RNA sequence: CCAGACAGCCAGGAUGUUGGCUUAGAAGCAGCCAUCAUUUAAAGAAAGCGUAAUAGCUCACUGGUCGAGUCGGCCUGCGC
């Protein structure tokens, strides 16, 4: 039962948003919250995903990973929404140097050895976002 | 930077007024509760109550985080303004100006969503002033009230034109219907439905005895007169029978249950055409009766509230203006009757009355 | 079974078949597609 | 698609054999794209994009390109096999990582035949230059 | 199409990524916009089912087995 369901690391105890979605299983809500908070290592306020392999003994194994490139593009742009009709009117612009900086920060967990290929994947994500390089 | 200081003070004051009118802590309490029963998972085992919970959750959380981020914006803009006064960092001061404008516009959007919550609020309106059973004093009061409302409409920027104006023989106008056109006119003017209480030393009386006259302002939006759609062949039941050839045509509208017969003409087609015009006429009549019945039900409710229609009180003898619904008072009667009702209409619209 | 004068495949699991000179289509996916030329 | 792209594929297979005649095997009887993902991420971490798993082992694709070089693969061909061409070093460790993948669940399908670069047997050869 | 075709049969159908918004939730699958990149056997920001949304079940696609034809368009005669 491994489906990633998580919120930003700043808001501990996700009682409104996820809640029963992280707690169908017998693993406790408080256990999930303390495992998510155990967050404090790097930064808070940004969504940090995690793979949750739940066993029969309710001692789940969790493997954390890097924050999504979408909200990282948001932090690079400094804007909130950039998807509403981008072709009819361009909403934002990201530097390719900034995208390569994002790629070399994301080179840890992102599946790829070619940094330029991961970069051009990232401005693929950026054109899908709507912001034109 | 003095307009910036006054502007931050104005935002602080209007934010406090908004919190008082919105009752922030109570809505936060229901927000926390709705979050809690969302956390218990049976709420998604029932579909529709989760629908309602999602609606109320989104509304409460949006209002709560809006007021919270305006608190944070007020405090950090104040602190960074204190920085910008002494350190004189021009770019950081420009950043303060930009973020202050963004916060003001976003709280403006919040209070906007509250004050224009009506579905007909965006449309133009028909606003009517009618004097009471008093006489020429009520006539004069209706006329100068019409003057004041024209002055308010022109000051706001709404385009006015007098559709009808029934005057009195001595002075004043007995009744007047005005088209106020422009965006958000009905939303701006919808709190004016009700009664105004004039107390003044009457000039028309010979002895100078003071008079207590009344007038009503009644505003209603320009609803679209929708076209009356024709009736369906399946919705009709067509019969032919012998007239008293079976040229007689009995058309029956089945879903409502209304029949019309026609037998006077030898042509069955002529009989059917007259029956179809009778169908259309009765359908229009029934739609008008349904509309009038709904209007009568609304009138039953607002006649039930009754005395609550007395919304405004001008005591020109003692020179005080009073909104009883919001309870607010002022002393500048000449400014009020000039048309400076912005404070009163904003108070009423934030009250939601 | 739906009786139409123009029977055809509607979804990808629908199969034309001719039984007793009558063209039917049968559906192992959705019984709503079961229909008959008539 | 077409015999044209089949010809460039055959020429590519022959060219890859010639440039790197080092080889190893794998088989996907029960394996996941995440497993191939780990293998090809470590492969791109080792070296360039050129890592090719050329699973075209029909008796007249791979066996038809075979008589250029390493003619022993004709009997190897007609079964579920995925070859792998290698430059770096004589007898590199990619046969060994295919072995540890066999430990981590390719469910004993390739049977580690070894491609007989030193003309060896079907069994392991731990003696590799490191 | 004997550089093995069509249909069966054994396998995969991934990574950034849950592409964002607006929603209430939006994860290929409610709507809008863009419709890339990597691994490349191949995987569409997804063709369908499905979820409250996830989940899950397929498909396109490509690998393996088999070993002679395959497939659907046009003209036209007689028929249903
Ligand atoms: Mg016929
Ligand atoms: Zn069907």
């Amino acid at each position: 039962a491994y489906v990633k369901l998580q919120v930003a690391a700043g808001m501990a105890n996700p009682s409104p948003p996820v809640g029963p979605a992280l707690g169908q299983q017998g693993v406790n809500i408080m256990e999930f919250c303390k495992a998510f908070n155990a967050t404090d290592s790097i930064e808070k306020g940004l969504p940090i995903p995690v793979v949750i392999t739940v066993y029969a003994d309710r001692s789940f194994t969790f493997v954390t990973k890097t924050p999504p490139a979408a909200v990282l593009l948001k932090k690079a742009a400094g804007i909130k929404s950039g998807s509403g009709k981008p072709n009819k009117d361009k909403v934002g612009k990201i530097s390719r140097a900034q995208l390569q900086e994002i790629a070399q920060t994301k080179a840890a967990d992102m599946t790829g050895a070619d940094i330029e290929a991961m970069t051009r994947s990232i401005e693929g994500t950026a054109r899908s976002m709507g912001l034109v390089v | 930077i003095n307009p910036v200081n006054n502007r931050i003070q104005d935002l602080t004051e209007r934010s406090d007024v908004l919190r008082g009118y919105l009752d922030y802590d109570a809505k936060k309490e229901r927000l926390e509760e709705v979050n809690a029963e969302l956390e218990q998972p049976d709420v998604w085992n029932e579909p529709e109550r989760a629908q309602a919970l999602g609606k109320e959750r989104s509304s409460l959380e949006a209002v709560v985080d809006t007021l919270d981020q305006m608190k944070q914006g007020l405090e950090d803009v104040s602190g960074l303004l204190e920085l910008a006064v002494e350190a004189d960092d021009e770019e950081t001061f420009n950043e303060a100006v930009a973020e202050l404008d963004a916060l003001e516009e976003k709280l403006a959007q919040l209070e906007f969503r509250r004050m224009f919550s009506g579905e007909y609020d965006s449309a133009d309106c028909y606003l009517d002033i009618q004097a009471g059973s008093g006489g020429t004093e009520a006539q004069d009061w209706a006329s100068m009230l019409e003057r004041m409302y024209l002055r308010w409409a022109e000051s706001r920027g709404f385009k006015t034109e007098i559709i009808e104006e029934s005057e009195g023989e001595v002075a004043g106008i007995k009744s007047v219907t005005i088209k106020i056109s422009g965006d958000y006119a009905y939303g701006w003017l919808r709190t004016e439905t009700g009664v105004h209480r004039l107390v003044r030393k009457s000039p028309f009386d010979s002895g100078g005895r003071r008079h207590t006259s009344f007038s009503s302002a009644f505003v209603y939006p320009e609803v679209d007169d929708d076209i009356d759609i024709e009736i369906n062949p399946a919705d009709l039941r067509i019969d032919v029978y012998r007239t008293s050839t079976e040229s007689a045509v009995r058309i029956t509208h089945i879903p409502t249950g209304i029949v019309t017969q026609c037998q006077n003409d030898r042509s069955q087609h002529k009989n059917k055409d007259q029956a179809m015009k009778q169908m259309k006429a009765k359908l229009y009549e029934l739609e008008m009766q349904k509309k009038n019945a709904e209007k009568q039900a609304m009138e039953d409710n607002k006649s039930d509230i009754g005395w609550g229609s007395q919304i405004r009180s001008y005591v020109l003898d003692d020179s005080r203006i009073k909104d009883l619904r919001t309870g607010v008072e002022t002393r500048n009667t000449q400014a009020v009757l000039d048309g400076s009702l912005d404070q009163f209409i904003e108070a009423s619209l934030k009250a939601g009355l | 079974m739906k009786v139409r004068a123009s029977v055809k495949k509607l979804c990808r699991n629908c199969k034309i078949v001719k039984r007793d000179g009558v063209i039917r289509v049968i559906c192992s996916a959705e019984p709503k597609h079961k229909q008959r030329q008539g | 698609a077409l015999n044209l792209q089949d010809k460039q594929a055959i020429v590519a297979e022959v060219s890859e054999v010639a440039k790197g005649a080092l080889s190893a095997v794998v088989a996907d009887s029960r394996g996941v794209t995440v497993d191939k993902m780990t293998e090809l991420r470590k492969a791109g971490r080792e070296a360039g994009v050129y890592m090719r798993v050329v699973r075209n082992t029909l008796l007249r694709r791979a066996v038809e390109g075979t008589p250029f070089e390493c003619l022993k693969d004709a009997f190897v061909g007609p079964t579920l096999i995925a070859y792998s061409m290698e430059h770096p070093g004589a007898a590199a460790r990619l046969f060994k990582e295919f072995a540890k993948a066999n430990a981590k669940f390719e469910v004993k399908a390739a049977a580690f035949e070894g491609e007989l670069i030193p003309a060896s047997q079907i069994d392991r050869l731990a003696t590799l230059p490191t």
